[PDB]
């Protein structure tokens, strides 16, 4: 974030040296609000398959079996939760950055965003994008 | 023309299947509920989740040339 925020002015604005810190503010305090809300997200969507388990285990029908299949995205869970840290980072930054930026200028950020959260030690979602992860389609029709 | 018109409907589809997986698995839970000491009812519904083994698994066909259509995408950006 502190890198980001040091390319973030130094791509960007032009005008000589006068403004500091004040996304950066803006930034962390959305971060914290959004991981807090894909935290509850993720154990209530595992809490919704932890429960179909056992409903499926009292059970044991040629095909009931495939739904332990079915189950696996059990195993794919942990690895979707590793990423949600880093997905918040990008979701917070166009939350606060991107606003004021044109298609060019977005996409542009975007990728020194996504190269710095590739040299650190964070796993960001390949196939990322800010509409369909922060918005909800019955939102997204209902605009 | 092939791979534009495939574009849209590849995040749709995997927004709507998901929705309709959603959708399913409360179709599912709620019959298996209200139908547990009533007749074999489920089986109603699991004709629509044999339907299912389609949708479930369209996804990972749709997952597997996505693997393959995302990076010809960004390949065809920069020309």
């Amino acid at each position: 974030l502190i890198h980001f925020d040091r390319n973030f002015y130094q791509k960007m604005k032009v005008g000589v040296n006068p403004r500091s810190p004040g996304y950066f503010i803006d930034g962390l305090r959305a971060l914290v609000k959004l991981v807090t809300a894909k935290y509850q997200d993720l154990q209530e969507n595992q809490r919704f398959v932890n429960v179909g388990l056992e409903k499926l285990n009292e059970s044991v029908k040629s095909l009931t079996f495939e739904k332990e299949r079915w189950l696996n995205t059990t195993k794919q869970f942990s690895k979707t939760s590793q990423e949600l840290i880093g997905n918040c980072i990008i979701s917070s930054i166009y939350e606060t950055y991107f606003g004021h930026l044109n298609e060019r200028e977005r996409a542009d950020m975007l990728v020194i965003l996504k190269r710095l959260l590739g040299k650190f030690a964070v796993k960001y979602d390949v196939n990322y994008r800010f509409i369909d992860y922060l918005v909800t389609l019955d939102e997204k029709m209902k605009w | 023309a092939e791979m534009q018109r495939k574009r849209e409907d590849l995040i749709k589809l995997n927004t709507e299947y998901k929705l309709k997986l959603k959708n399913l698995e409360k179709r599912l839970l709620e019959e298996l509920n209200n139908s547990q000491g009533n007749m074999l009812e489920n089986d109603e519904l699991m004709v629509t989740l044999n339907n299912l083994k389609k949708e479930a698994m369209n996804i990972e066909k749709k997952l597997s040339e996505s693997e393959e259509f995302f990076p010809q995408f960004d390949n065809l950006v920069e020309e």
